RNA sequence: CGAAGGGAGGCGCGGCCCUUCCAAGGCUAAAUACGCCCCGGGACCGAUAGCGGACCAAGUAGCGCGAGCGAACGGUGAAAA
RNA sequence: GGCGGGCCUGAGGCGGCGGGGGCGACGGGCGGAACUUAAGCAUAUCAGUACGCCCCGGAGGAGAAACCAACCGGGAUUCCCC
């Protein structure tokens, strides 16, 4: 029944997450632990997909032989440099990234530059809004004039949910076995 | 020895029939105060020195004129005595682009 | 030239000179020996050319 | 002696050579992420009250140089004043 | 035998992965080398000074 | 301009919230085997400085070594012959555990060709590296004119010939100068050409 | 020995066919004036293998 | 244990200058070396010499469990007449 | 809770292409002696040698200065003369 020895790479995949569990995690590392709620990530990934780049089909008849639509940019140095030029409006960041010392600092500045942000889930969900497998982060930098008021809506909610005051300080770190 | 290498620059010297074997090189003080008051070729002209003729880096090169980046001038004497080489050195050159056949290659050091 | 081969001498008490044998027991190695080395090798190592001013 | 003597040195005119911002801001949003190591805090203990030859001995043998020391001593002191 | 080697290698030519046998000659080491057009591929900023520069030819007096 | 900021988080080794990622990451790489391959480096901004490119033919394996001092393989501990020459434990090893690292993976995988490599993580008992082999025999390695010269047969298993930059800094070719001139073309080679006899004609 | 391997009988075939004198055309054909092969073995003071 | 502007200037340390360079990533021709093998030359050796081996069948015959060791033997005459 | 997808990490198979082993030199990386010299012998010398192992190539390695210097300065490497 539940007693398989299951293959090592099983076992050290649950592991893992049980250590994760176990640690303090700093709190910088923990605000990736602790995403925005689902809500919110269906409304932004709504609105993400209203924008988006040429679909793989799209840009498969686009490469035969044959507009400034607005598109969420992607790409961690993209990002940055759109964050830094307060191009950014709002910036969406995968809980899960492989090094997170590839995302770590974007938290911090993105509250320095005053751009919101929001750490959604799975990298995988915003490689869908650009039609790529996997990207660290999407950014809206511009928005349709007639989608301007749902993104008033969502930013709204993104300040509602997101603290850097209090991840900066939350340190959630571990939970006791007992504890489930 | 001394017969495979005359066959090599022969050899060399048919490839480039207008174009002598070596480069225009820099006149340098030869170094410390044992040699300081007597002049060798260097390695290549500066750019500061390129300057002064009007040549770039690249044109100089394609003049066979061989162009030193890390060499900087150190006195304004020593510009001046490699200023005037390039100028003596572009009276010299005849840039071709069957009178090439009757053209004369020069032999060892250009200006030497 | 004469040093190929793998002689020893045989020793000391065998009724034989020192000079080194072969297995069978064939002198070798020296330059009385046949097949032996020459003695002081002759070497390329020779000033063949000498100089003048 | 390290030079010839030539009491007459200079018969030439010598051509003597002349001598980011966003660098400090990378640095201040990961000192804001990542704070300051062991080391620099227990500096910045000892700026706050065991003071300078406590400070700079500790400092030189865990950074190895003077120089750099004495500098992450000035450095540290910035934040050790307003402890 | 040539018959039947020659009708199957006209079968193969043309064909993407020709079976060994009927493969060139050559050495281990040229059937590993580079192509003299991949080994003289230069980056397209080094090409562009190579054009910007051309080689000339001159007689220096 | 994102790279910036992770050499800058990077140089903060001993930070708080580095110190979990690494020792999260120190507990899996001991979990796995000594050498394993990575689907992409973990390092990207120092795999990038050290020419990994995410194209194909690039490829990046973890070496674990062990770390601590050499001793040296003689029966019993008993080196005999001159004082000088004994000595078994505390005697040091001449090339890095970097060096060890990328001589172990060109073993383990003699179709690649080794680029560099760079520390990843540490433990008290071993030190992993990940390093960048090329596959010298894909088409766009071929054909891209930036790495095409690890196609050329000289770059054969160069870590096996000292020529990859840990190798270089155990042969002393980081230094240049006084200090390193005895160690130009190579120390077996300066030693050679010092104590040639030359015996020209006209000597 | 009644008891061999293919393999080692194989050989030892191959040193009794080759256990011959050069034919005597040959001696002729070749002018050889040396007529013994001196490859020629005896099992009784003769070891192979 | 661990930097930030750092390195070097052939006596360590602390200070102040000066001169000179940019480490911890990568490529590169030429001149340089050299056996097997082919070519040519020699104040070289001349069959106990010269390679161990000039000889139709030499690393051969032979020897040693094995690693390995390892010979000797040139010439009729102009013509086999 | 159980059923699909995405991502991420693995697993087996199939295709195409590569690796392996050889050469008494030259070349690169390592491990590494002792006889010997010191009229003895420990540091030293032999010798950064013999040998063992690994890796190329027609050459290899080295190479465009975190260089040398101290000058009325030179200017990547390799090689020769001293």
């Amino acid at each position: 029944t539940p007693f398989v020895r299951w293959p090592r790479q099983v076992r050290i995949q649950r592991q893992k997450a049980v250590l994760q569990r176990r640690l303090k995690v700093p709190p910088t590392v923990n605000q990736f632990m602790n995403p925005i709620s689902r809500n919110l990530t269906n409304e932004i990934f709504n609105l993400a997909r209203k924008y988006s780049p040429e679909s793989k089909e799209e840009h498969k008849a686009r490469l035969l032989q044959i507009s400034d639509k607005l598109v969420i940019a992607s790409g961690i140095r993209r990002i940055t440099s759109l964050v830094e030029s307060k191009r950014a409006k709002l910036v969406l960041i995968a809980n899960d990234v492989d090094p997170l010392e590839l995302v770590l600092w974007l938290p911090t500045l993105c509250h320095k530059m005053g751009v919101p942000y929001a750490i959604v889930r799975t990298k995988g969900d915003l490689g869908k809004l650009v039609h790529l497998k996997k990207t660290t982060s999407v950014c809206f930098t511009d928005v349709n004039p007639e989608d301007k008021p749902t993104f008033d809506k969502i930013l709204a909610a993104v300040a509602h949910e997101v603290d850097y005051a209090k991840a900066m300080k939350t340190y959630g770190g571990g939970v006791r076995r007992e504890d489930e | 020895r001394k017969i495979r290498r005359r066959q090599t620059r022969l050899q060399k010297a048919k490839a480039i029939f207008p174009c002598p074997l070596q480069k225009l090189r820099p006149s340098v003080t030869r170094c410390s105060q044992k040699f300081n008051l007597t002049q060798r070729i260097g390695r290549g002209f500066t750019l500061r020195e390129l300057q002064g003729v009007g040549l770039s880096a690249g044109k100089a090169r394609q003049i066979g004129i061989a162009v030193d980046p890390r060499r900087k001038n150190k006195s304004e004497e020593s510009v001046a005595r490699n200023v005037a080489r390039l100028k003596e050195y572009l009276s010299k050159v005849t840039i071709f682009s069957e009178e090439i056949q009757q053209a004369i290659q020069h032999q060892g050091v250009v200006m030497p | 030239a004469g040093v190929q081969c793998t002689a020893h001498s045989w020793g000391p008490g065998r009724a034989v000179a020192r000079l080194p044998r072969k297995h069978g027991g064939i002198g070798a190695y020296a330059n009385f020996a046949r097949g032996g080395h020459m003695a002081h090798p002759t070497t390329v190592i020779r000033r063949w050319c000498r100089k003048v001013n | 002696p390290g030079k010839v003597f030539n009491l007459k040195k200079g018969g030439a005119v010598v051509r003597i050579v002349r001598k980011k911002p966003h660098q400090e801001f990378v640095k201040s949003i990961i000192q804001e992420c990542t704070g300051m190591a062991p080391y620099e805090m227990h500096i910045i203990e000892l700026l706050r009250m065991n003071k300078d030859r406590h400070a700079l001995r500790y400092a030189k043998k865990r950074l190895g140089n003077i120089k750099r020391a004495k500098a992450k001593r000035d450095q540290l002191s910035v934040y050790a004043r307003n402890i | 035998n040539q018959k039947a080697r020659d009708e199957a290698r006209a079968a193969f030519e043309g064909a993407e992965h020709i079976p060994k046998t009927f493969r060139p000659r050559l050495t281990h080491a040229m059937r590993c080398q580079l192509t003299e057009k991949q080994k003289r591929l230069l980056p397209s900023k080094l090409m562009k000074r190579k054009l910007q520069f051309p080689k000339l030819k001159y007689a220096v007096k | 301009g994102a790279y910036k900021y992770v050499q800058e988080l990077w140089r903060k080794k001993q930070s708080e919230a580095l110190h979990y990622l690494f020792r999260l990451r120190t507990w899996e790489y001991r979990q796995l085997n000594a050498i394993k391959r990575c689907s992409h480096p973990t390092r990207p901004e120092k795999a990038r400085r050290l020419g990994y490119k995410a194209k194909r033919g690039y490829v990046v394996y973890r070496v674990r070594v062990r770390r601590g001092g050499r001793k040296r393989q003689c029966v019993h501990g008993i080196s005999y012959g001159k004082p000088r020459n004994i000595g078994i434990v505390g005697l040091k090893p001449s090339r890095s555990l970097r060096a060890l690292a990328e001589q172990k993976v060109g073993r383990r995988l003699p179709s690649l060709r080794v680029l560099n490599s760079y520390w990843v993580a540490q433990d008290g008992s071993y030190k992993w590296y990940e390093v960048i082999l090329i596959d010298p025999f894909h088409p766009w390695i071929r054909n891209d004119p930036k790495i095409n010269w690890i196609c050329n047969p000289v770059m054969k298993r160069r870590e096996c010939r000292g020529l990859t930059s840990a190798g270089r800094k155990a042969r002393g070719l980081h230094n240049k100068g006084i200090g390193a001139m005895k160690l130009r073309p190579s120390k077996r080679a300066a030693w050679k050409r010092n104590h040639t006899r030359s015996l020209r004609r006209y000597r | 020995t009644a008891n061999k391997t293919l393999s080692r009988k194989l050989r030892l075939a191959k040193k009794t066919k080759t256990n011959k004198n050069i034919p005597r055309w040959v001696i002729a054909k070749d002018h050889l004036k040396k007529t013994w092969n001196y490859k020629r073995h005896h099992w009784r003071r003769s070891h192979l293998k």
